[PDB]
């Protein structure tokens, strides 16, 4: 591939989006635990959200 | 190509206004607000039928 | 943040890794996707701000000044790229670097949660704007236009550091969402009284405030004209980001207190909108112009009502198109004409209509033309102001005729009347210069179809 | 341009005075700077403060928009003393007349309005009659509280 | 609007303002013929025509160019250079 | 009932029609003064219908047909009130108009910015009858610093002539100083009526309202 | 060129702090400063003077 | 018929730019309104209903219009 | 469609078209031209888009919050609690400036829509519209623009010791 | 433009008329008044001594 | 006193020029032409009955109440011909006077629409600028020392030379373009 330099931006920003998305896991400590959003977690589920 | 202006230029506004007016601004309440039609004794409401009575004799002059 | 910084110093090495003749392709490319990308800021909430992280959050405050921030780079990019083409491409590597370092740094400031981090990185953006305007400059001023730039900045913030690390000490945490709920009431004291004054000489410097100002009108004659849209656009919001920022700690004494700031920003405003009647330049012209646009927003938030926190917003980002736009005219100017004089290029009209019709638009803008955001938040201000108090009006009203009476007349003697015949040289309009006018024109005519996102942390 | 070329300083003796002269490219007589109150004005000429206006409107101007040649040293306010700005045209009617007569004409007129407000004109009638108690519900007033019956009696 | 003269248009025009004035006599005018010189004219009577000339075209002539052109083809000379004959 | 709104809001996108036309052209228009005439005749029909409806029936009506924003307690949308004053004063102005681009036609044909002209005074005419039928006060606002900035333009047209421009200037003077009296009274009637349509500043009826009379009678001035 | 540099840049150097210079910068630099401070005060002593005491009539003022 | 000249200022650069300008803006923006009102007309914009008992929506399952429930 | 309630209006009263002179008016020719040529295919189009609707008709609902423990129940500097107390309040602002706004909306329509003898008809909007206003104005004005739910607390505090100071006083 | 125009309802906006629209509908049908002086509940405050 | 060729202006022209303003007010005082024409022979009789007088000095004084009584009776409005200087017209066409030069920045997909008058262009330049070094060489041999002292140009003084800085005067467009 000669279009080496143009794909640097797109992946700068797929690396981003994948740092902060593995930022989130570290910040599940009142997952499913606040006053005001709490509920059953469902069948054929584990997580409410990732 | 003599009629052209009289048809792009009003017809297709009054169709889009209408639709736009009927179908979008008629759903949302006290949008359109109008002020009600004077009512003059002798008169008959079409919608209900009943008639105002009529007003009492003038204590004529003239 | 991590989805727009990681972008930034990966676009680093794109303008160190580029070609000979691609750097601005690659560089204006680049920063607009990253200008498309930054719309995702957007997912607001009516009672929560989108904290991102531990140290990084953006309310319905910043996100506006993020996104106008990533989109000046590029017309900062096109508006310094014609002077630069006979400087050696290292050289010119160094200036696009060093452009975005300066975005880099102030999207950091806005988005950093702990009050240190921000004032680390807000005076780290001193840095790449005192190099770009004593090296990149056109005159001999630019030297002492490095000191009253620097010298009176850093001592309005050297008290404020020491002040903001007491609190340290005080609250046990600097953070912005722990402050909104461990915030005490400030008593009436001395101590309160040089904490309060320490706390808002920095922002009321960076504004800047009237007695204060001298460091605006002498760094911007002279600076390559992407320094001046970066200062007269972006880098005067990091005072309202300090107002918004630092006036929730410092209740109630900021009631009783800041009275001598408001007399001084209102009549300053209509010295400097005066001194705007009789001026021969047109970068001073600007400069003063919006000198007294940030004395209005000084009032905004100091009277702290909520609607004055909108116009206030609205004031400094619609104040910050239309000051970069109005640097892109007189850039152009002084480029076909080699010269900064008001009196000496007239009658561009007769030459140049589409720069006619720009002229036009931005003085239109400028005198808060309705709809235009411009006109929100400065009706926003005007009846906030007046509910602080009536005989205020008084003392906006004139000003609201003299901020009409330059603004057109600054227009007039550009473009009316005769032509000057000795000068030969007006080129017609070059498609990149026009391009770059209505890329700074367009969104802001955009922005008053939907004003509500950009109308404050409290809309 | 050079360090000779911008202005300097105030001229005291008579050669650097006409230094300065041959400096703007003038008379030595003629130039004569404003004097040195502390004002920081300089070795500027001081012109006999005119409008430009004045000027001939016929002759060859190097700039005709302005009437203003070209290596003519200027007025201090060039920018205040242009076309669409102030002007000292001299007009037919003296100007202290002139003052004297909008100020009597204004106030006596003010004061002549002032007096018919003290005393003013009329029809010779009586008061307008309305039925309902001068229609006291129709003026929004509540209906729960029953208003003072006043009746209006022909004549 | 305003339609364009020949050169003859003015010349007719400018002769036939000399033929109505009671100093010259209609016969021993020209072009060329000198006001103080040809006529023996008076200063007066030439600021006359000038006068005479200004209300007949409807516009104003500068008193220095009034005094200067002091033939009838000088006059003929500045009115087609002000009205730019011949385009 | 529906013909009423229908055709008012007809005749005001009529109007504002050739703008946008003019504002997309790749060519020299092929007399744009007769589009521009023949657009604002028919524009004139089309309003003289409602004038014939309400003076048969007596109707009056708002149209809030869309929103703008909502801040705090206050909320301002694109409302329209067509009364007796508004929609019996716009046939008039068409009719005046339309004999002025007429006249204009004969006069002005001798200029190559015609069209420049035409577009300028239309544009007038669109900020005009914006203003003759706004409900809020900021519409009336809209409208007012329209047409005074499009008198500036029109008074500034022969921009080579200074006198042209020292009066405009003027205008721009004394018209900023009516703004003045006209905000004023705007800030009085949002702090202490809580709004800006015309409805509830007449249903509220404030009683020492000597001050935002005083801001209007000025901005009359 | 001469005129724009002695307009601006040719101020300060050839000035002289006397009696003249200082009680002109003076008297335009604090007066009206002062003459509005103390407007403004006195203007919101009696405002809120109304306000706590009830005087001051805000039954629809509740856009602040 | 004496047709003379008239000097004006090249206009060739800024009807370039207009027209530049104009097909750069409706390339993008012809599809997008199709689309726009092509998802409108055939996709079809959502009703109002109340929550049911025992199943909760997605967070995207509160918005009126599809594209901004996309 | 709309609720009933929530913005109400009164049945309407049309007079009956009863013609005094012998000229026929344009009115009804032209409401007959508008009903011919243009109410027809609007009604046409908009039949189509509702048939294309009538395929695809998905849900979508309305959210709610069940009520938290408010701020008067938070144990000072723990903010775990008092977050979800301030999120609380400041849904119920926005919703409590909603209900200004509706009533406005009120009074406006009923100004309107009550002619030139709106100032007596409409007693009953104007009623509300004072009773809702001074309900505004004691729950939230004056709190600044850093408002938060320890400041309106507070306020609140200070006005029930001003009502109970006047209490005491006038016994 | 096309982002922000169809922007997914922006502070929650909208939907602060219709819990709003449903809200006055309950208390227009059980004579409650409109909305009360009292922020919060008047009988869970300790009021300090006077 | 301020003139492009002389520096004093004499006392019969100062006459003239006062002959011709008080005239020209006296026209615009009474608006007839029947009045007009009695009152400016009436005028001309006045300055021809004053016209034989050779004393400078008397006349210097005659002058001098002459011009105290015009300002004295002076129309507050007089007339102004519609393209002179405070007249109604004054320089409102000057806006479509474009310089030639601007023609230099056509585009060349445009400079084939009218292909004579631009070889007529170029061709006239080229004139120009082989006439550059003869004007400049005539006046660099004519002027005095120390500049000229006074502002009119001389003519040219040879046959096919043409006039020396005759560009920029010859240059100005038509007054209705
Ligand atoms: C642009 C140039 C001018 C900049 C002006 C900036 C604002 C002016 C005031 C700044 C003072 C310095 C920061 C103080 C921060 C105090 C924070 C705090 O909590 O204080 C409470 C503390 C209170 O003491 P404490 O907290 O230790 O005591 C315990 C508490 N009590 C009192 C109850 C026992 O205040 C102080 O200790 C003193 C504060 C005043 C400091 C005065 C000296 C500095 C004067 C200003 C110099 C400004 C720079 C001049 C040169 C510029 C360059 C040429
Ligand atoms: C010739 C071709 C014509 C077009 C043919 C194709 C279209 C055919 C007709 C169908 C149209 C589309 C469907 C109906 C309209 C959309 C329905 C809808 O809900 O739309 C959303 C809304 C309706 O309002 P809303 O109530 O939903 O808005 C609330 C919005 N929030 C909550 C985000 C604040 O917008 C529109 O309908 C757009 C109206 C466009 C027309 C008005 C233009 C105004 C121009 C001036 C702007 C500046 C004014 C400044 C001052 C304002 C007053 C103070
Ligand atoms: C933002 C802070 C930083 C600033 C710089 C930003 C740089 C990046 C810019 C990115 C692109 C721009 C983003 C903002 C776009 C804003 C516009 C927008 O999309 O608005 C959405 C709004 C959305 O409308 P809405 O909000 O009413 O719709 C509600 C939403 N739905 C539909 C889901 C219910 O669009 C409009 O309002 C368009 C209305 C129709 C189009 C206009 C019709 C009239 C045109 C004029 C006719 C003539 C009038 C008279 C003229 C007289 C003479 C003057």
């Amino acid at each position: 591939r000669d279009h080496w330099i143009h794909v640097l931006v797109p992946v700068g920003f797929v690396f981003g989006y994948y740092l902060d998305r593995k930022n989130d896991e570290k910040l599940a400590a009142f997952r499913n635990k606040s006053l005001l959003y709490k509920r059953e977690l469902k069948p054929q589920e584990e997580v409410t959200w990732k | 190509r003599h009629s052209i202006f009289a048809f792009t230029h009003v017809l297709i506004p009054v169709w889009i206004i209408h639709y736009y007016l009927k179908y979008h601004v008629t759903t949302k309440p006290y949008t359109i607000v109008e002020k009600k039609p004077r009512i003059f004794p002798g008169d008959t409401i079409l919608e209900t039928g009943e008639v105002i009575p009529p007003m009492k004799e003038f204590p004529d002059q003239h | 943040m991590l989805k727009y910084i990681i972008p930034t110093m990966m676009l680093m090495p794109l303008t160190w890794l580029s070609k000979n003749s691609m750097i601005w392709i690659n560089t204006t490319l680049h920063s607009l996707l990253i200008s498309l990308t930054s719309l995702l800021l957007l997912n607001q909430f009516g009672d929560n701000s989108l904290n991102f992280s531990l140290t990084f959050f953006s309310d319905s405050l910043s996100t506006p000044l993020l996104i106008l921030t990533m989109w000046l780079l590029p017309l900062m990019l096109m508006a310094s790229q014609h002077h630069l083409s006979k400087e050696n491409l290292a050289r010119k590597k160094l200036f696009i670097s060093m452009l975005i370092l300066l975005q880099l740094f102030l999207i950091m400031t806005f988005t950093a949660t702990e009050l240190i981090f921000f004032y680390i990185m807000f005076e780290a953006t001193l840095v790449p704007t005192l190099i770009i305007i004593t090296r990149w400059g056109n005159q001999t001023e630019r030297l002492n236009a490095g000191l009253y730039f620097l010298f009176y900045t850093l001592a309005g913030s050297l008290p404020l550091l020491v002040a903001l690390i007491y609190i340290q000490n005080t609250m046990g945490s600097l953070n912005f969402l722990i402050l909104q709920y461990w915030v005490q009431p400030m008593p009436n004291s001395w101590s309160n009284t040089f904490m309060w004054l320490a706390c808002m000489m920095a922002f009321m410097v960076k504004m800047p405030l009237y007695g204060l100002h001298l460091w605006l009108p002498k760094a911007h004659v002279e600076a390559p004209i992407a320094g001046s849209m970066v200062l007269a656009a972006i880098l005067l919001k990091l005072g309202g980001y300090g107002m918004m920022r630092i006036t929730l700690l410092l209740n109630p004494i900021t009631d009783f207190m800041a009275y001598p700031f408001i007399m001084l920003s209102l009549w300053g405003m209509i010295m400097t909108s005066s001194i705007c009647l009789r001026q021969t330049d047109l970068k001073s012209l600007i400069a003063y112009s919006s000198v007294s646009h940030m004395a209005l927003v000084i009032v905004a938030i100091l009277i702290q009502t909520p609607w004055s926190y909108m116009g206030a917003t609205a004031l400094m980002i619609a104040h910050g198109l239309t000051s970069s736009m109005l640097f892109c005219l007189a850039n152009s100017n002084y480029e076909r004409v080699h010269s900064r004089t008001m009196i000496l290029a007239r009658g561009l009209q007769t030459l140049l209509p589409l720069m006619a019709a720009w002229w036009l638009l931005a003085s239109l803008t400028n005198l808060a033309l309705p709809p235009s955001i411009n006109l929100i938040g400065e009706l926003f201000v005007v009846m906030s102001t007046f509910s602080w108090s009536n005989i205020t009006i008084i003392l906006m009203g004139l000003n609201m005729v003299i901020t009409a009476l330059y603004s057109l007349y600054m227009l007039i003697t550009t473009q009316r009347g005769k032509h000057t015949h000795h000068i030969n040289n007006i080129l017609p309009s070059f498609t990149r210069e026009n391009a770059l006018m209505s890329l700074h024109m367009l969104p802001l005519l955009l922005l008053s179809l939907n004003p509500k996102i950009i109308l404050g942390p409290l809309y | 341009i050079t360090k000779d070329m911008l202005p300097g300083p105030y001229p005291k003796t008579p050669e650097e005075r006409a230094a300065a002269a041959k400096k703007y490219n003038m008379r030595v007589e003629d130039y004569e700077p404003y004097p040195d109150d502390g004002m920081g004005y300089g070795d500027y000429p001081k012109l006999p403060d005119r409008s430009q206006q004045e000027r001939d409107p016929w002759y060859d101007w190097d700039h005709p928009d302005l009437r203003l040649n070209w290596g003519e040293p200027m007025h201090w306010d060039l920018d205040m003393y242009i076309r669409n700005r102030v002007d000292t045209s001299p007009t037919p009617v003296n100007w202290n007349l002139m003052c004297k007569h909008l100020f009597g004409f204004v106030a006596f007129m003010l004061f002549m309005f002032w007096v018919g407000e003290t005393y003013p004109t009329y029809q010779p009638v009586g008061p307008k009659q309305y039925p309902y108690n001068n229609l006291y519900l129709e003026r929004g007033g509540d209906p729960n509280k029953e208003p003072e019956p006043v009746v209006h009696y022909e004549i | 609007d305003a339609p364009p003269l020949t050169l003859e248009g003015i010349k007719d025009r400018v002769l036939y303002v000399l033929k109505l004035y009671d100093k010259i006599d209609p016969e021993k005018l020209s072009v060329n013929s000198h006001f103080m010189k040809d006529l023996g004219l008076d200063s007066l009577d030439q600021v006359e025509i000038i006068m005479a000339m200004e209300d007949e075209f409807g516009f104003e002539i500068p008193d220095i160019d009034a005094e200067k052109l002091m033939c009838p083809q000088e006059i003929v000379d500045y009115i087609a250079d002000k009205k730019d004959v011949y385009e | 009932m529906n013909l009423f709104s229908s055709l008012t809001l007809v005749t005001l996108i009529l109007l504002t029609m050739p703008i946008a036309a003019i504002n997309f052209n790749t060519h020299k228009f092929t007399n744009y003064p007769l589009y521009v005439k023949t657009t604002i005749s028919c524009a004139f029909i089309t309003s003289m219908i409602p004038t014939m409806m309400f003076i048969h029936t007596g109707q009056e009506m708002i149209i809030s047909n869309w929103h703008w924003l909502t801040i705090q307690t206050l909320k301002l949308s694109l409302s329209f009130k067509m009364d007796f004053f508004s929609m019996m004063f716009v046939p008039v102005a068409l009719f005046v108009t339309w004999s002025i681009m007429e006249f204009s036609m004969w006069y002005m044909h001798s200029d190559p910015n015609i069209n420049q002209f035409f577009k300028y005074l239309l544009l007038f005419l669109i900020t005009m009858l914006i203003l003759v039928t706004a409900n809020n006060l900021f519409q009336l606002f809209i409208g007012w610093e329209g047409v005074g900035i499009m008198s500036f333009l029109l008074i500034g047209w022969w921009y080579g002539r200074t006198d042209a421009n020292t009066a405009a200037l003027q205008a721009i003077l004394y018209n900023r100083i009516g703004d003045i009296g006209f905000i004023l009274a705007m800030a009085w009637f949002l702090i202490n009526l809580n709004t800006w349509d015309l409805q509830q500043i007449f249903m509220l009826n404030p009683n020492d309202s000597n001050l935002p009379l005083m801001g209007l009678i000025l901005a009359a001035t | 060129i001469r005129w724009t540099c002695a307009r601006s840049a040719n101020v300060y150097p050839n000035f002289r702090p006397n009696t003249k210079t200082s009680l002109l910068g003076a008297l335009f630099g604090i007066g009206p400063l002062i003459f509005w401070y103390y407007v403004f005060k006195t203007d919101r002593d009696r405002k809120e003077k109304l306000i706590q005491e009830g005087k001051l009539d805000r039954t629809f003022n509740i856009s602040y | 018929g004496k047709r003379l000249f008239i000097i004006k200022p090249s206009g060739f650069y800024d009807k370039r730019f207009l027209k530049l300008l104009r097909f750069y803006i409706l390339l993008t923006g012809i599809p997008v309104v199709i689309g726009i009102t092509l998802i409108n007309v055939f996709i079809g914009e959502a009703e109002l209903a109340e929550i049911p008992e025992g199943y909760v929506p997605e967070h995207w399952e509160y918005f009126k219009h599809p594209i901004s429930r996309w | 469609s709309w609720d009933k309630d929530v913005y109400p209006e009164p049945p309407r009263r049309t007079p009956a078209p009863s013609p005094q002179t012998s000229l026929p008016n344009p009115i009804t020719y032209l409401t007959k031209a508008f009903d011919l040529l243009v109410d027809r295919p609007v009604t046409l189009v908009r039949e189509f888009i509702e048939r294309q609707h009538a395929k695809n008709k998905y849900y979508y609902y309305h959210r709610e919050f069940r009520r938290v423990p408010d701020i008067t129940e938070c144990h000072e500097k723990d903010v775990l609690c008092m977050f979800e107390a301030e999120m609380q309040w400041k849904r119920d602002y926005k919703v409590d400036q909603e209900i200004v706004n509706i009533i406005q909306e009120r009074l406006k329509a009923c100004q309107q829509r009550e002619g030139e003898s709106h100032r007596q008809n409409c007693a009953k909007e104007l009623q509300q519209f004072t009773q809702v206003v001074k309900a505004y104005q004691d729950r939230y004005h004056d709190l600044g623009a850093h408002y938060s739910a320890r400041k309106c607390l507070a306020k609140q505090k200070q006005r029930m010791l001003a009502e109970r100071k006047a209490t005491k006083e006038a016994a | 433009s096309t982002f922000v125009a169809y922007l997914p309802d922006y502070r929650m906006q909208e939907w602060a008329r219709r819990e709003a629209e449903r809200l006055v509908k309950y208390r227009e049908a059980h004579g409650l008044p409109l909305m009360e002086s009292n922020c919060f509940d008047p009988s869970k405050i300790q009021l300090p001594e006077d | 006193a301020f003139l492009p060729s002389a520096a004093y202006l004499t006392h019969q022209q100062k006459v003239l020029q006062l002959y011709k303003r008080a005239l020209r007010h006296l026209e615009s005082r009474c608006v007839h032409r029947d009045k007009y024409r009695y009152f400016a022979c009436l005028l001309r009789a006045r300055f021809d009955e004053h016209k034989n007088e050779k004393d400078m000095v008397k006349a210097t004084q005659l002058l001098r109440e002459a011009e105290k009584e015009f300002w004295h009776g002076q129309h507050p409005q007089p007339y102004i011909f519609p393209e002179s200087p405070g007249g109604t017209s004054y320089e409102r066409y000057e806006c479509y006077k474009v310089p030639e030069w601007c023609l230099d920045d056509w585009h060349p997909s445009e400079k084939a629409m009218y292909p004579d008058y631009f070889a007529k262009r170029e061709q006239w330049k080229k004139l120009r600028r082989e006439s550059w070094e003869r004007e400049v060489k005539q006046l660099q041999e004519e002027t005095p020392v120390g500049g000229p002292r006074t502002e009119a140009l001389p003519p040219a003084r040879k046959q096919g030379d043409l006039p020396p800085l005759w560009w920029h005067i010859v240059t100005r467009p038509r007054e209705r373009p």
